[PDB]
DNA sequence: ACGCCAGACAGGG
RNA sequence: GAGUCUGCGGCGCGCG
DNA sequence: CCCTGTCTGGCGTTCGCGCGCCG
């Protein structure tokens, strides 16, 4: 669940860089951060209740 | 020493209170006898 | 140097709240991380708020004490610790308005009821979104003359201003069909394709006409006026006094066509928003509309009138106390100090800052980005929407969450803890200065059973004492050799293996006569702590004495104990004197004592007492042969006869031995001639008594604890065994006839025996010890075959579905307590000394319904929702409770889990409650002349439809035990005089009277009817202060009484005790005769119908189809009086039976709960509450303040008095008796520091801020909160002062009186 | 989720 | 002739 | 315009102690 909560929260900033990025040269980083799911995970092994 | 402790001064928790409330518009004024001021704080609220 | 006497909240002037401050923040600038140190101006700029070091200033011109109080020439440090960097103020300056939340959104909107406006819907509408207002005079018209007070709108507005403007755009090419200023009508075509919608002058733009709703005036030669000044009806404008103007308007000199048009619009003042309520509020003079509510309020219908009344008593209360009503609007908002809201390092780097600061910038923010969006240009749209959001902000701080919750950024969806949050609730502000939470010189450990321990003392870790007592060791270490001086001597100790054995000698020698408190788990009543002498003792555990094991509810399973120490002279004293274990025997509920032998004790007492018995087969009649003398003497020295035969006068077991001193028993008993539980006869002061040796030894016990041995056989029963009660009566009897710390040491003794007898009596359980009944076989057959017969009964047709269920359970109901005697049966006849038996018949420990579990069978455990099993559990614990029959009983010992973790809370809130209302009740008098009592009945009226009886002992006792006759009564032959306390014999008299037939009432003096508005005096309260004497004047009440009501309500039910101060509508309500006449019944279909009546009227009550009436067609029915069955609803029964009436069901009603669980309270204690339930009253007759009113009874009760008495004029100030629940008194009370306690700190303050309010201080919640002496107790006026003297000083004064006498 | 109190507005004479 | 500064809000569990 | 009724709007919900974790 959580897995799938920060799935969304990187498909969330990867489509504000389908605009973002100039030409085709986008696959690697122009469409992925991974701030997101290490928060969200993380977030839940050492804060979830 | 061996002595008799003093007589209390103000809580500070009243203190920070009083502030706090002071932060809100509100207004708490201590009052003597007659309805006249009196000092929770002992001097640094006095301005310069 | 004086004291703080009265506290008060007013609310703030604007110039106020610069007076309070210290420099402005100006900027969101927190501080800049290169320098851990303050920003900018920013929010902890030390100008503002104070030296971010000691002593130091800034730069460091001037850096010690000496010049304490003077500032930097060159930079202004005046210094103090960093302290006054926290406690100064600083003030931001809002742009455009915005308002309290606090006072726009509290269910009553103080300014929706003042300013008649929607209360809630108008306000909301125009404060966060977009409605404008005209302030002094603006003669041009909208349709009608100018709006004092009204409020217009932008675009209705802007046309006003320079006239009627509307701009019509021109298609290039396209030419019109007016002249540069033309004048043009609505409709008019200013162009092929446009058309006009108002009059007004056509002007040309390069492209676009502008019509303007004006004149148009031409001129030749120079304008005296300019664009955009308001002009009048002959006003000059151009050529001298020639062209003059002819309507208000604004002006606008067109040199482009040589004209000056005056549109429509002259002086017009206008503003909206937080800014529209600004306006309105500084327009109304409060005396005006205060006269015309008084003509409203008195002379319409109950309509609009009513509305009148409640927006009256704002406009007063503000007048009133003075401090004015247009401080309701912000303009300046307060920032609280720098240090209160943490700017602190934490981790690594981590910085923690109190969520306030982010709120603070967020206002701060938005004023500025507002100030910068006025001056650049202001698009409409964009100023409303960030006011608005602006308006939220200034929310934020005040109260988050009233509206919206604001959050910090992805991280945490958490409110920051606004100001409100601050200072409300259960770990709020206000909540951490009430309760005052951490203890300097306190400690905490595991308790464990001290038995050789006296009430007295407690066993104290010494390691625990040295650091509790430290500071006091210290000193004692260099009074002696052990140390040098203090810092040497904490050296000595700031390690373990350090310690000399000296500096123990020291710290026992420190402790010698001081006393410490100790506290338990849930603190429910005043023995919740109790003082001893701290015994020093090695180890971890905290030695306590085993009868305050009842005090405090603690057994020793782990339960841990706090402890403090008392510090001054003073605070030992009242702890060794009134706060010590010994001296509160006696419990403040109930005039029964808490030092009772508890379950160990008593084992030990009883079992020493009882009389064993054995066989009768052969004849059991010595009391006449003397052949029977010596036949059943020598049977006996057989095997027939027992040495405890049923054989009247005596048993061959007297009759073999007679003792003739005391101690001749005893030594028999050690040499083994005679058990200690045998029967023999023996020579006591003046009787041949037959009573066991056991019984005799007893009898020695007690006599040695009290030296006044003829006394001690006086108020002593040994003709039983010793059981809890017989001997909670001994220490109650010891406690009046020897006195108190006599009585301790008996407690003791009886402490020490009852143990020591314990062990060598050698009780223990065993599983064959529990023994089930040979009957138990018997009764479950017998009832199984008779279940048979229920289901063939069934079977065939003739009990329907729930007569089946209804009857089966009847037929386990009794067989299961028919197995519960049977077993008990046993037991008293085969196995008097059973140990699971004598434990429970003895005080000591076990439960009828316990046993019954064990031996006989634990029968029915109801399902999930209630409603009980059919099939019941058939076993024991002896037996294997099988492995459903285990399910089937859990969901029961679920709910009832579910219940008690319940229970706590409701239990402890209760006790909050009651103590909300009633901590102000406090003792301090002369008796209070107002004899005006109350009448404890010894019967009551329906238990069988009517049939008198006596009350029950225990309920009578609660009523009159311990009270001071109102009036003299002479009952049986002796004359109880008037004001006499009448102790528990008294109230035992009194009840044989009531026997005999001599009285049904009994006049006395009870708090319900006292005089002393705020408290109760001696008289009126009665005995049971700890101790049996009358009460001392200083002792609080309130508390006492709150909780002796919160401790027992644990136990319960609970919800209707509930119901039951707070005034409410029960689940089944019972209609009560609001008419006295008979009653009358009929019988047509659908409702039922209860009437009171008179051939004049009836008073027609509603009785549906479920609701059983037991008055019947025929008789009479006083007011308030059940028609209905089951519960009642006190406001009815106020207004039909009246107040002494509902005070007196109050009370009752609540005690039928305890009674029924075992619990017994003196009526004293909730009566005290009750009262304050009643402490006021609506008004109907006016005289200084209008009607519709809710004040303070006893505050009548002076004004009235003065009215009547003293300044003349009699205008009678009639009032209605008004009742309200614990909750609502204490919600609604005179002081607020006390409202602002539970209720809503946020209406609470709103209120008392409105009308300057001046807390008297008075009551113990309100002057504990600001740290001062309590106005009871020692604080008590009638001993604060009280000074002592030595035979020799009082010479010595009196020699300075000697020579005064001059020359 | 709940319970309770107090409230402001809308429907039927 | 010593005294500063840190430990908060919440969460979970366990004892009484 | 009045009184009555209904959904509506705001607040509150033992006490103390341990331990451990987290921005
Ligand atoms: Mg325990
Ligand atoms: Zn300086
Ligand atoms: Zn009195």
């Amino acid at each position: 669940d959580q897995f799938r909560v920060g799935l969304a929260r990187l498909a969330r900033g990867v489509r504000e860089r389908m605009l973002m990025g100039s030409e085709d040269s986008l696959t690697p980083a122009k469409l992925v951060n991974s701030r997101p799911l290490e928060a969200a995970i993380r977030e839940f092994f050492s804060r979830s209740q | 020493k061996g002595e008799d402790v003093p007589e209390p001064s103000v809580p500070e928790s009243f203190r920070v209170l009083v502030k706090e409330l002071q932060a809100l518009a509100l207004d708490v004024q201590t009052l003597d006898e007659k309805d006249n001021p009196v000092d929770i704080f002992e001097g640094l609220a006095s301005k310069r | 140097k004086k004291e703080v006497r009265k506290v008060r909240i007013a609310l703030a002037s604007p110039e106020k709240i610069r007076s309070w401050s210290y420099g402005e923040v100006e900027k969101p600038e927190t501080i800049n991380y290169r320098t851990l140190k303050p920003e900018r101006d920013g929010l902890f700029d030390e100008r503002i708020f104070g030296p971010i070091k000691d002593y130091e200033c800034a730069c460091g011109k001037y850096k010690r004490q000496r010049f304490e109080g003077k500032v930097c020439e060159r930079c202004g440090v005046e210094v103090t610790k960093s302290i006054v960097r926290r406690y100064r103020m600083g003030h931001i300056e809002l742009a455009t308005p915005a308002a309290h939340i606090w006072f726009v959104k509290d269910v009553p909107s103080k300014i929706g009821t003042l300013l008649d406006l929607s209360a809630t819907e108008l306000e909301q509408v125009l404060y966060f979104s977009k409605y404008i207002v005209l302030d002094p005079k603006g003669a041009i018209l909208n349709g009608v003359p100018v709006e004092k007070r009204q409020l217009l709108t932008d675009e209705e507005y802007r046309e006003l201003r320079y006239g009627k403007q509307e701009t019509y755009p021109l298609p290039p090419g396209v030419d019109a069909l007016v002249k540069d200023g033309e004048e043009v009508v609505k409709g008019q075509e200013l162009a092929p394709g446009v058309v006009s919608r108002l009059d007004g002058v056509a002007l040309y733009r390069f492209a676009s006409i502008l019509v303007v709703k004006a004149r148009v005036y031409p001129f030749e030669d120079d304008v005296e006026v300019s664009t955009g000044d308001r002009v009048a009806p002959g006003d000059v404008l151009a050529d001298g006094g020639k062209v003059k103007s002819d309507v208000y308007g604004r002006v606008e000199v067109d040199l482009v066509r040589n004209v000056v048009r005056v549109v429509e619009s002259y002086d017009i003042d206008a503003r909206m928003g937080a800014e529209a309520i600004q306006q309105l509020l500084k327009e109304l003079d409060l005396e005006a509309l205060e006269k015309e509510l008084l003509e409203e309020m008195k002379h319409p219908s109950r309509a609009r009138r009513a509305k009148a009344r409640k927006r009256l008593e704002v406009v007063r209360a503000f007048l009133d106390s003075g401090n004015r009503p247009e401080w309701m609007i912000l303009e300046a908002v307060p920032v609280l100090p720098p240090d209160l809201r943490p700017m602190v390092q934490v981790d690594g780097g981590r910085f923690a800052t109190s969520d306030l600061n982010d709120l603070y910038r967020r206002l701060i923010n938005r004023n500025n980005r507002l100030k910068k969006l006025l001056a650049q240009g202001a698009p409409e749209i964009i100023i409303r929407n960030e006011k608005r959001m602006l308006q939220e902000a200034v929310d934020a701080l005040l109260d988050n969450g009233r509206r919206g919750a604001p959050v910090t950024n992805p991280g945490s969806d958490r409110p920051l803890r606004s100001l409100t949050d601050i200072l409300s609730g259960k770990q709020g502000r206000f909540r951490q200065n009430l309760l005052g939470k951490r203890v300097d010189y306190s400690g905490r450990s595991v308790i464990v059973v001290g038995p050789q321990l006296k009430l007295h003392q407690c066993g104290l870790p010494k390691r625990m004492a040295l650091e509790l007592f430290k500071p006091f060791l210290l000193k004692k270490m260099e009074e002696k050799g052990i140390a040098p001086n203090v810092k040497a001597a904490r050296r000595m100790l700031e390690r373990q293996r350090d310690i000399k054995d000296e500096v123990w000698d020291a710290l026992e020698e420190v402790i010698h006569g001081k006393v410490v408190l100790l506290n338990r788990a849930p603190t429910l009543h005043r023995l919740g702590i109790q003082a001893f002498q701290p015994v020093l003792v090695e180890g971890q555990s905290i030695q306590l004495h085993p009868l305050v094991c009842e005090a405090f509810n603690a057994d020793f399973d782990g339960d841990q104990m706090a402890v403090h120490v008392p510090l001054s002279s003073f605070a030992q004293a009242e702890a060794r004197i009134q706060m010590l274990s010994a001296h509160n025997l006696l419990s403040p509920a109930s005039g029964e004592p808490l030092a009772k032998p508890s379950r160990d004790i008593i084992l030990g007492l009883y079992y020493i007492t009882q009389v064993r018995k054995e066989k009768k087969g052969a004849g059991l009649e010595f009391a006449t042969p003397e052949e029977a003398l010596a036949a059943h003497e020598r049977g006996e020295v057989a095997l027939n006869a027992p040495i405890k035969v049923a054989g009247r006068e005596t048993s061959v077991g007297r009759l073999k031995y007679v003792f003739a001193n005391p101690d001749e028993a005893l030594l028999a008993v050690a040499h083994g001639i005679v058990d200690l539980q045998d029967v023999v006869t023996v020579r006591y002061m003046g009787k041949r008594l037959e009573t066991s040796p056991g019984r005799i030894l007893f009898a020695r016990i007690v006599a040695e604890a009290v030296e006044d041995e003829k006394v001690a056989w006086e108020l002593i029963q040994l003709d039983v065994p010793q059981e809890k009660n017989s001997l909670k009566d001994l220490v109650y009897q010891a406690f009046l006839r020897l006195g108190m710390e006599k009585t301790a040491r008996l407690l003791d003794a009886l402490k020490y025996y009852g143990f020591t007898f314990s062990t060598t009596s050698g009780i223990t359980i065993g599983i064959d010890d529990a023994v089930i009944p040979e009957e138990k076989k018997q009764y479950l057959e017998e009832a199984d075959r008779k279940l048979l017969q229920i289901e063939q009964a069934y079977e065939m047709g003739f009990l329907t579905d729930r007569e089946r269920y209804d009857q089966i359970l009847q037929l386990w109901t009794e067989t299961t307590e028919k197995v519960t005697q049977a077993v008990f049966k046993n037991f008293e006849e085969n196995y008097p000394f059973n140990p699971l038996y004598v434990m429970a018949q003895s005080g000591a420990r076990g439960n009828p319904q316990q046993i019954r579990q064990l031996c006989g069978l634990r029968g029915l455990m109801q399902k999930p929702s209630g409603e009980t099993f059919e099939v019941p559990v058939r076993s024991s614990f002896r037996e294997g409770l099988t492995v459903l029959e285990y399910f089937i009983s859990s969901h029961g010992a679920r709910k009832g889990g579910a219940d008690t973790a319940l229970r706590t809370a409701d239990s402890g809130y209760l006790t909050r409650k009651l103590v909300d209302v009633t901590h102000e009740i406090v003792v301090r008098e002369a008796d209070c002349g107002t004899t005006n009592y109350i009448s404890v009945p010894l019967f009551q009226p329906d238990e069988v439809t009517r049939s008198l009886r006596l009350r029950k002992r225990a309920d009578i006792e609660a009523g009159l035990y311990g009270r001071v006759l109102a009036r003299e009564v002479e009952v049986l032959g002796v004359r109880l005089e008037e004001g006499r306390y009448l102790s528990m014999d008294d109230v035992h008299l009194l009840i044989k009277a009531a026997e005999a037939g001599e009285i049904q009432e009994v006049p006395v003096r009870s708090p319900l009817t006292c005089q002393t508005r705020y408290g109760v005096c001696q008289k009126c309260y009665g005995y049971d202060l700890s101790m049996a004497r009358p009460v001392s004047i200083g002792e609080a009440v309130g508390i006492v009484a709150a909780q002796s009501i919160g401790e027992p309500g644990t136990q319960l039910g609970l919800p209707r005790v509930i119901e039951l101060f707070e005034a409410r509508r029960p689940k089944a309500k019972a209609v009560i005769s609001e008419i006295d006449g008979v009653v009358r019944i009929e019988e047509t279909e659908e409702k039922l119908s209860v009437f009171v009546e008179s051939e004049g009227f009836s008073k027609e009550y509603k009785l549906p189809k479920e609701a059983r009436l037991l008055v019947k067609d025929g008789d009479y029915v006083e007011a308030g009086q059940p028609l209905t069955r089951g519960a009642i609803d006190p406001h009815q029964l106020l207004e039909a039976k009246g107040p002494e009436a509902v005070e007196r069901y109050l009370v009752e009603e609540i005690q039928k709960v305890y009674r029924a669980q075992g619990v017994k309270l003196h009526d004293k204690h909730i009566e005290i509450v009750v009262r304050q339930m009643m402490k006021y009253v609506e008004v109907t007759d006016p005289g200084d303040s209008r009607l519709l009113e809710g004040q303070v009874l006893e505050k009548w009760d002076v004004e009235a008095l003065n009215e009547r008495l003293i300044a003349e004029g009699k205008t009678p100030v009639a009032w209605k008796p008004l009742l309200m629940g614990v909750t609502k008194s204490a919600l609604s009370t005179k002081s607020w520091l006390s409202a602002a306690s539970f209720q809503n700190t946020t209406h609470v303050l709103t209120e008392a801020a409105i009308a300057g309010k001046k807390d008297e201080l008075i009551g113990l919640k309100e002057n504990v909160i600001l740290g001062r002496l309590i106005p009871a107790g020692t604080g008590s006026d009638f001993v604060r002062f009280t000074q002592v003297v030595d035979q020799k000083t009082l010479k010595a004064i009196e020699e300075a009186r000697k020579e005064a006498v001059e020359a």
